[PDB]
């Protein structure tokens, strides 16, 4: 019944979204420190 | 006197169609409601378990009176928001006793005091107030089945009519038709609870039922299994009422989507008649002896509304972004606190509730008082961002998310400091109030062995403090996006003050500009009041205490 | 705040103070971050912890003179 | 055994229920009458006139309800123009 | 004590959990958006009620057959049921560290409920006076000498008058040689 | 009233003439802060008034008010030799805190007083208490001050610095209310007297050391929870960081004088193996990655993990050496800490914005009289004869040796290692070869602000060190109290 | 281990492993008022369930602990 | 403390605190004579919390005198 903008998960994932944490692999990140050349 | 004034402000409502009668009809409410204090405070002269007045069907205890005047002050407090125009035009040349009293300023005061805006133009909004505040009596003083059903339904059925009557808002009338839905499917189990309770056992009335509890609790072809089992349906009703979880998606959706005004009554006074009536059902339905009728206590719900409540409104909150769905689901985590309170009964336990319940009660009330003033406080100030210009209802909520709070220490310090004030209550941090509340209910359940419970208690408080911080990061970390109109201050644009003798002969004439508007004195002292109630509990803290611990010695005495 | 005199700011060192300090949001659970994990924080105090107790009243050296014997156990 | 059936009617109309506002209405109606049904039934086997005195204030505040309830549904329609919800 | 059929009771705690998750894997056919018909239940949602099942029934089928190995009822074998069943939820998830982590938040909070004492239902009653209880421990200030040297013991600082004589007596027997310091003193 | 009240009112009717000066004069911020400087003064010259009267052998706490009204919270203030010195420390702090930071504030100049005003009142109250949910109620009304200390006054990541301080303190104080809330349901009462009178069984205080342990362990801080001071010091205000590592650091080490030592011994002796494998670990640990460590200011944030640990285990002696040692060593690291803060957060921020030791070197060359105080104040974490630290490590390490000494032998190897990483920072900004390239232009030496707050630390430092009996005096008759013990032959008296 | 796993199995851990479950269970939140009715039901059927069948208290944590890493999965 | 000051001095600062929230001037003397008055209901306020303060100590009295003759009756009715 409400809008989206209101109580939708979309607004969510804009305020906290999920790229906020890094997920970089073995092959990305095998120093594990960010890619870090 | 309560029914004297409803009846007496309907005919006078109903013999006019004038709206610019609805300032004059909330300033006699508050009037109103202060006749009933003067007589619910003379009917303090005995002590006594409880009365049954009028047939039984309603009974009066020192708990009942005592709560009365509670509910009347909370709610005279409330109606101040539509009993004075927002904001004031204040000058030094026109402050003293003499002006005040004697002189009188004359100017434009449509625009700077919003003298049409929509909350000034309900003639209905102090009578439906009082009718909900009539049925929140009632449920402190029911004897009998029937007179909880009758009051519970005066009540919700005035709280669904509050949040509807914001007719022209398409979030309005949603929320009020998501209340009276899901209210519905509520009272149907009260009512399903009230109606086991008859068929099983002949008896409307609460003493009765009472003891045949009694007689049953001693350590066959009729064993009592019913009374725990009708309670437990219509705990859930109630449960639903409070907003406890799980039954609390409600809340958050129907808060947010009404105007601000209403969510301050519609968020405070429910939760303080249910739980009231809710105690003196706990304590004589208690087992004295362990037995098989204690293995099925309807008071497990409760608890475990507890625990969910702990969890749900703090590692919900945590994503939060818009300010009434947050203070929504911060509801939800203290109701969680009640709750644990209510479950363990103990003489220790019930003093903890009967002071987290006005504490709270107080605390909460500041926090929606503040958010309004803050509101009315932009009337001079510009924004260019983008993510406020597409709100709805910026009339009836002009704060809804906390990023327009983003640098208010830079705008207004003290009012900063207040929410900040409110806010650490909140998270229960000393010396404030809030941290002797959840002191005494987490030292009631320790001694009786709700040691499990506690601890979670805890760690949801540091989950639920997080989401708390973040506002505060918004409001003193940040500078602000909110600008001083340009034009309000433009060195030749000003209004003309007049200053007028008892006989409308000019006095003075004064040039102002929008520096010399500033917030209505009745907003500014209750904000205060509370403030410092909270910050200087630690010195003014015996009598209130002492209340709670003799309330509570009568309940449990003999 | 107060304007600090000019440095030579290199990039190179600005990036890696900016890498040390974010370096965090890139740990993950490997074979390897577990058994130097699990090394010095279970291990070493385990085995510090376990000396503690064996040796605990063992030893006392307070007016001991020959004769008499280290151990009060 | 006719009252606990048709309370579980009601309460299937929750159950089956995605689209319909005004059959949660109905359903809300339906658990009313069998709850009063079973006060009334109940009150004829124990010789009480005060289940049929109950009975007739549920009836009162169940009409009441349905007042404030389709009241309250016109005042969402006027600005919706529709009562059905977008699944 | 009666020793519990583990495998009898390990069915119960799959059926009874299993039974939950069936209930909510019914809400999740319920709330679908798109025609699934009724045996969605068993085709899209069955993992979750299956999953409740494989949690439920190694949760009571460990903690049974805990206790039967270790001969005792008490709140340690809340803490082995625990363990299982977090590792349980850990397996379905695929992943090594979620496998130990869920079991260690599982195996602490299911023993750390047992052993405080069940809050959920009724907390157990002592029947007696509670006056009497905490003004005991409020005036029991001092303590007989014994009764403090069992939880601590001699030594470390607590020498009570004897403790040399017994010293001695103590070395002797692990040492096998007498005490008998030196006089430090070349008259008498 | 009191005097111990007048310590109170003081700073607050200091935050009270900032409030309103504005509303007699548009005024400026210099006489903002001669009001709070003056207001700090007063603060520290009653308290020399109180150290002269105060009574150096007396087991009755002193400068008490007589209540005589009792009500469910009541503020009782009293004085033992045992919080004397944290008093004066705290007197003597925040005055030299305040004179720090006197230029590098700028915004929010008022605010900055009044927190520091208000800080310095609720720090002193900690110490002059005399019940322990008093005691709780202080030592944890700080923390909404310094949230806000942080957020308007810190550095680039003061946001995730100031969520870390308050959110570990909050949880981690929430273990210490269960425990407290306990001991006062079984004697009905927290104020000290009546508490320490009440002998509790053995497994209730088994239980109340967890939950008192846990809270100081989070707040001394160990090693594996100390993440939030190496975020909260270094992102704090320069005032913030000196007032969080002398002042309130030192909140969990006089609170073991009062929650454990003399109410859960039992609890305390069967225990300190693993405080003393914990006390160990955090030793050897912090004083390794303090030697890795290239931000300057957390180099002085993690030495002061290594410092803490060293007076944990003196606390846990049982030894009235390792007890008034670790009192000596919180004095002492209250002055260091404060210096090698001002070296790291005042000076060389000041003049080049950054706290990465890459772009120092040589800085001796062109600040001579800088170069000799950090110096000083590195020989001092160091531990060297001739300054108070030497003597509280001696004491600490002894009674820890006495009670297990397995455990104080590694402790002892704090000799080698603080020596190692505070000699390592000197010779890489003051030595290290020729002034840096990377200054673009020459650096001013110290100015008569920088000089004489270092200059007064020092002193501080160096003239208790020769003569500690200065503080040891007072603490010998109260320390004796929380000893627990018996000898065979001293004891049971006829 | 500074950096490294105190932080992960600590307050950043905690920090995104929590925010993961609140966006989820803050999902469930749809103001459909016949999907929260159907909640309604079925937290009323839980408590039912609870006090009726005189289950053990350690099944319903069970559930919780169940529900609550349910919603740290996503998809 | 005394509760007549502290409540003379909430009134106090009730006042300083609203005008602080208004961001009005602290101190304009055509407005000064609202402290005594804030202060003056504060005093009220005080002299009704000690006849309260009175009347609790009254009660609470009875109600510990109260429960010593429970625990002593069933104490004497025990000796049988
Ligand atoms: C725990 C509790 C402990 C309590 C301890 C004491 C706490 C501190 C004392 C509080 C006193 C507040 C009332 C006095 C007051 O407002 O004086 C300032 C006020 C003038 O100062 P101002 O704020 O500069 O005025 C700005 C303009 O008047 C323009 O102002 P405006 O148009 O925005 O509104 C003016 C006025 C509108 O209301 C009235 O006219 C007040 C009517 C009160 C009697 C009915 O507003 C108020 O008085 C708000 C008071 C809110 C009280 C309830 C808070 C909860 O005084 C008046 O002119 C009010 C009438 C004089 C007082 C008569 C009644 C005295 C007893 C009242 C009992 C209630
Ligand atoms: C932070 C909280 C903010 C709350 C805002 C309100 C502040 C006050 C908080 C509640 C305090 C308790 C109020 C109870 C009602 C007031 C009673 C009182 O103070 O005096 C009793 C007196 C009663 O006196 P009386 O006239 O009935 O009889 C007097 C009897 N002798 C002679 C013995 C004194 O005041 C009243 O008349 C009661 C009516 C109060 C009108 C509305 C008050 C609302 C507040
Ligand atoms: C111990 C139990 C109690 C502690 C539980 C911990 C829960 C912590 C929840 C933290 C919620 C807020 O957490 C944080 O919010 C801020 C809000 O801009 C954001 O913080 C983010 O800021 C920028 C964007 O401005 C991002 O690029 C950056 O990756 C991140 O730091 C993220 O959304 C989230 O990292
Ligand atoms: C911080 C907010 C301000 C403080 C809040 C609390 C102030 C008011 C507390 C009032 C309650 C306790 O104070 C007292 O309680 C008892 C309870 O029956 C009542 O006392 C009443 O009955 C008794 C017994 O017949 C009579 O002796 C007494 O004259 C009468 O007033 C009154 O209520 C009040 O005299
Ligand atoms: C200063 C910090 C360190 C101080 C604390 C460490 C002190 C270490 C003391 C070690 C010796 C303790 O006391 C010592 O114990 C050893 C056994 O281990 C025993 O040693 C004994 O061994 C043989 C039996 O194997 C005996 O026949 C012989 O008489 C003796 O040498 C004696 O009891 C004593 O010589
Ligand atoms: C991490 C979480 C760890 C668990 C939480 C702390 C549990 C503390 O709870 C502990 O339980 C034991 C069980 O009887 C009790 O401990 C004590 O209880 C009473 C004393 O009143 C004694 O008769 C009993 O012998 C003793 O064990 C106390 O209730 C409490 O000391
Ligand atoms: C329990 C809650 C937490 C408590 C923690 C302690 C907080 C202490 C905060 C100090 C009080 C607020 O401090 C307040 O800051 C605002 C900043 O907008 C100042 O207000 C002024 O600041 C500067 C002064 O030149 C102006 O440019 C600005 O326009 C004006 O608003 C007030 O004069 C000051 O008093
Ligand atoms: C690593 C940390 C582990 C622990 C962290 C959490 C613990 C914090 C402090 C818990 C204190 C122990 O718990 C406390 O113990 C005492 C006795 O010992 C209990 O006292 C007792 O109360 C009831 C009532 O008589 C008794 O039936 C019961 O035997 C016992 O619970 C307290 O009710 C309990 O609150
Ligand atoms: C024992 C286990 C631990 C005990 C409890 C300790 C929990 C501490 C958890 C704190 C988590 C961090 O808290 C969160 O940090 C992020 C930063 O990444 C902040 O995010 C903020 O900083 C970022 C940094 O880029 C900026 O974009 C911006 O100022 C803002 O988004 C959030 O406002 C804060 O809520
Ligand atoms: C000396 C140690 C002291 C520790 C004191 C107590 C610290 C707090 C204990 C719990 C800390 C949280 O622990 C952390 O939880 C979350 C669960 O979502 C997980 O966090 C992570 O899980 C996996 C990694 O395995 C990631 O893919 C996922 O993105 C992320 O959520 C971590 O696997 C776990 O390390």
């Amino acid at each position: 019944f409400l809008p989206e903008a209101m109580v939708g998960r979309s607004k969510i994932d804009e305020k906290y979204p999920d790229s906020d944490y890094p997920t970089l692999t073995d092959k990305e990140d095998p120093d594990m420190n960010g890619g870090y050349i | 006197m309560i029914m004297i004034s409803i009846l007496s402000l309907l005919l006078s409502t109903s013999v006019t169609l004038r709206r610019d009668m609805s300032i004059l009809f909330n300033r006699i409410s508050i009037i109103a409601l202060a006749y009933c204090i003067l007589h619910d405070t003379m009917s303090l002269s005995f002590i006594s378990k409880g009365i049954g007045l009028h047939g039984g069907l309603l009974h009066i205890t020192n708990l009942t009176q005592i709560f009365h005047i509670f509910i009347f002050i909370i709610s005279i407090l409330i109606l101040q928001l539509t009993s004075f125009y927002p904001r004031k035009v204040w000058i030094p040349e026109y402050s003293s006793l003499k002006d005040i009293f004697f002189n009188k300023i004359l100017y434009y005061r449509t625009k700077i005091i919003n003298k049409m805006g929509e909350h000034m133009k309900i003639i209905e909004y102090p009578l439906i107030l009082l009718f909900v505040i009539s049925g929140a009596v009632f449920l402190i003083s029911t004897n009998d089945l029937v007179s909880i059903f009758l009051s519970i339904e005066l009540q919700s059925y005035g709280l669904y009519l509050l949040s509807t009557i914001y007719r022209n808002s398409e979030l309005s009338t949603t929320g009020g038709l998501i209340y009276f839905l899901l209210g519905g499917l509520s009272s149907c189990f009260i009512l399903l609870g009230t109606s086991l309770l008859y068929v099983n056992s002949g008896t409307t009335s609460l003493d009765g039922l009472y003891i045949l509890n009694s007689i049953s609790d001693v350590n066959s072809w009729y064993k009592p299994y019913y009374l725990n089992f009708s309670l437990l349906i219509f705990s859930i009703g109630f449960l639903f009422k409070v907003s406890a979880a799980p039954f609390h998606f409600w809340s958050p959706d129907v808060y947010d989507a009404i105007p601000t005004i209403v969510t301050t009554f519609v968020a405070i006074i429910a939760k303080i008649s249910i739980f009231i009536f809710l105690l003196e059902l706990v304590y004589y339905t208690n087992s004295n002896a362990n037995s098989y009728l204690s293995e099925f206590s309807w008071t497990y719900a409760l608890l475990i509304s507890s625990l969910l409540s702990l969890i749900i409104g703090t590692v919900v909150g945590l994503t939060q972004f818009r300010i009434k769905r947050l203070l929504a689901y911060s509801t939800i985590s203290h109701v969680g606190f009640i709750l644990l309170a209510l479950s363990v009964s103990s003489i220790e336990s019930t003093q903890a509730f009967i002071f987290y319940l006005i504490q709270y009660s107080i605390s909460n009330l500041n926090a929606f008082f503040i958010l309004i003033t803050i509101g009315f406080s932009l009337y001079g100030y510009v924004t260019n961002n983008k993510e406020y210009k597409s709100l709805l209802d910026k009339n009836n909520s002009p704060i809804q998310l906390i990023s327009q709070l983003k640098g208010y220490f830079y705008i207004n310090p003290l009012l900063s400091l207040s929410l900040a004030i409110t806010i650490f209550s909140f998270v229960g941090v000393p010396p404030l109030v809030g941290f002797f509340a959840k002191q005494m209910v987490l030292s009631a359940a320790l001694d009786n062995g709700y040691i499990f419970l506690s601890l979670i208690a805890i760690i949801t408080s540091v989950i639920g403090a997080v989401y708390y911080l973040n506002v505060i990061k918004e409001i003193f970390f940040y500078s602000p996006e909110h600008e001083v109109n340009p034009v309000l201050n433009e060195s030749d644009s000003n209004f003309s003050l007049r200053i007028l003798n008892e006989k409308n002969v000019l006095i003075r004439s004064v040039l102002l500009k929008g520096r010399n508007i500033f917030i209505s004195s009745p907003f500014s002292i209750t904000i205060s009041i509370i403030t410092n109630v909270i910050l200087l509990f630690i010195f003014m803290n015996k009598e209130w205490l002492s209340m709670g611990t003799i309330l509570v010695q009568i309940l449990f005495s003999a | 705040g107060l304007q600090h005199y000019k440095i030579a700011m290199d990039p190179a060192l600005v990036r890696l103070g900016s890498m040390i300090s974010n370096r965090y949001k890139y740990f993950r659970w490997t074979k390897r971050t577990a058994l130097v994990s699990f090394m010095y924080v279970v291990v070493v105090p385990s085995t510090i912890g376990y000396l503690a107790y064996k040796t605990d009243g063992l030893w006392d050296l307070r007016a001991k003179r020959r004769g008499d014997l280290i151990s009060e156990r | 055994n006719i009252t606990l059936i048709l309370f579980l009617i009601g309460i299937l109309g929750f159950v089956l229920n995605r689209k319909n506002i005004i059959l949660m209405l109905i359903s809300i109606e339906i658990m009313l009458l069998s709850i009063t049904f079973l006060i009334l039934l109940s009150s004829l086997n124990m010789d009480d006139i005060i289940g049929q005195t109950y009975a007739i204030y549920i009836i009162v505040v169940a009409g009441a309800e349905s007042a404030i309830g389709l009241g309250i549904l016109v005042a969402f329609y006027r600005l919706r123009g529709s009562i059905a919800i977008e699944y | 004590y009666h020793p519990k059929d583990a495998v009898h009771l390990g069915l119960k705690g799959a059926a009874v959990v299993g039974g939950i998750g069936l209930l909510f894997a019914a809400v999740r056919t319920s709330l679908a958006r798109k025609n699934v018909g009724p045996w969605a239940i068993f085709t899209r949602n069955g993992k979750l009620a299956a999953t409740f099942a494989a949690v439920g029934g190694a949760y009571d089928f460990t903690r049974a057959a805990a206790a039967n190995l270790r001969e005792k009822e008490d709140w340690v074998n809340n803490g082995i049921g625990g363990l299982f069943a977090g590792a349980t939820m850990g397996l379905t998830t695929g992943r090594i560290p979620r496998v130990l982590g869920f079991a260690a938040l599982t195996g602490v909070v299911l023993a750390t409920a047992e052993y405080a004492g069940s809050g959920l239902r009724g907390v157990f009653k002592r029947d007696v006076d509670e006056y009497e209880r905490k003004e005991f421990l409020r005036k029991n200030r001092r303590r007989p000498i014994e009764e403090t040297l069992a939880e601590i013991g001699e030594g470390r600082g607590i020498k009570p008058p004897g403790y040399y004589e017994r010293r001695a007596q103590r070395l002797k027997e692990k040492y096998g040689v007498d005490i008998n310091p030196v006089c430090a003193d070349p008259d008498q | 009233m009191s005097l111990l009240y007048v310590l109170l009112i003081i700073p607050i009717i200091g935050i009270f003439l900032i409030s309103t000066i504005d509303s007699f004069y548009f005024f400026n911020v210099s006489y903002y802060k001669k009001i709070a400087l003056i207001t700090t003064i007063l603060n520290l010259i009653v308290s020399l008034i109180i150290y002269i009267l105060f009574d150096f052998s007396n087991n009755q706490f002193q400068f008490i008010q007589e209540n005589l009204d009792l009500s469910f919270y009541d503020i009782y203030l009293g004085v033992d030799g045992v919080s004397i010195y944290f008093v004066l420390l705290t007197t003597i702090i925040m005055p030299i805190a305040l004179v720090s930071n006197w230029n590098s504030i700028t915004n929010n100049i008022k605010s900055y007083l009044i927190i520091m005003l208000l800080l310095e009142t609720l720090l002193l109250a900690v110490f002059l208490v005399l019940d322990v949910l008093l005691f709780y109620i202080f030592f944890e009304s700080i923390l909404p001050p310094l949230f806000i200390l942080i957020g308007l006054f810190g550095s680039s990541n003061k946001v995730r610095a100031s969520f870390y301080i308050f959110l570990y303190t909050l949880l981690g104080s929430l273990f210490l209310l269960l425990s407290i809330l306990t001991m006062s349901s079984i004697v009905g009462t927290t104020y000290f007297d009546v508490l320490l009178k009440s002998s509790f069984e053995y497994t209730t205080q088994l239980f109340l050391f967890f939950g008192i342990f846990i809270a100081f362990a989070v707040k001394t801080p160990v090693w594996g929870l100390n993440s939030w001071l190496l975020r909260a010091h270094v992102e704090s205000p320069l005032g913030g960081s000196i007032v969080l590592a002398a002042i309130v650091l030192k909140l969990s080490l006089y609170g073991v004088f009062r929650l454990i030592l003399p109410i859960l011994p039992q609890a305390s002796l069967n225990l300190t193996y693993i405080v003393y494998a914990i006390g160990a670990i955090t030793v050897l640990y912090a004083s390794f990655s303090t030697l890795r460590t290239v931000d300057v200011k957390e180099l002085i944030a993690y030495s002061s993990v290594a410092h803490a640990a060293i007076y944990l285990m003196g606390v846990f002696s049982n030894t009235i050496q390792g007890l008034e040692g670790a009192i000596l060593l919180g004095l002492a690291h209250g002055f260091v800490s404060s210096g090698l803060f001002i070296c790291a957060g005042g000076i060389l921020y000041d003049r080049t914005g950054t706290r990465l030791i890459y772009f120092f070197r040589g800085l001796t060359q062109i600040m001579p009289l800088f170069s000799l105080f950090f110096f000083i104040l590195c020989l001092g974490n160091a531990g060297t004869p001739l300054t108070l630290n030497f003597v509280g490590e001696f004491m600490s390490l002894y009674g820890t040796l006495e009670r297990l000494p397995i455990a104080g032998m590694l402790a002892s190897t704090s000799i080698i290692f603080s020596a190692a990483y505070s000699i390592y920072m000197y010779n890489r900004i003051a030595f290290g070869g020729s002034v840096s390239l990377y200054f673009i232009d020459c650096f001013r030496d110290l100015t008569k602000r920088e000089f004489f707050i270092l200059f007064t630390l020092v002193s501080f430092t160096v003239i208790l060190g020769i003569y500690p009996s200065f503080v040891l005096d007072g603490l010998h008759y109260n320390i004796s109290s929380v000893v627990y013990g018996i000898e065979p032959n001293a004891s049971y008296l006829t | 281990l500074d950096k490294g796993s105190i932080e992960l199995f600590g307050p950043y851990g905690l920090e995104r492993g929590l925010v993961k479950l609140s966006k989820n269970i803050s999902s469930l939140s749809t103001s459909h008022v016949t999907t929260y009715a159907l909640y309604i039901l079925v937290g009323f059927i839980l408590y039912l369930i609870y006090n009726n069948l005189l289950l053990d208290y350690s099944y319903l944590l069970l559930i919780i602990i169940l529900l609550l890493l349910l919603m740290m999965i996503g998809e | 403390v005394n509760r007549i000051l502290f409540w003379t001095g909430f009134g106090l600062a009730v006042r300083f605190w609203q005008l602080g929230i208004e961001m009005r001037p602290f101190f304009n003397r055509k407005s000064l004579w609202a402290y005594p008055l804030f202060g003056g209901v504060g005093a009220s306020f005080g002299y009704w919390l000690q006849s309260i303060d009175e009347k609790q100590t009254k009660m609470l009295e009875e109600r510990k005198q109260a429960i010593l003759e429970k625990r002593a009756r069933r104490a004497q009715r025990q000796a049988e």
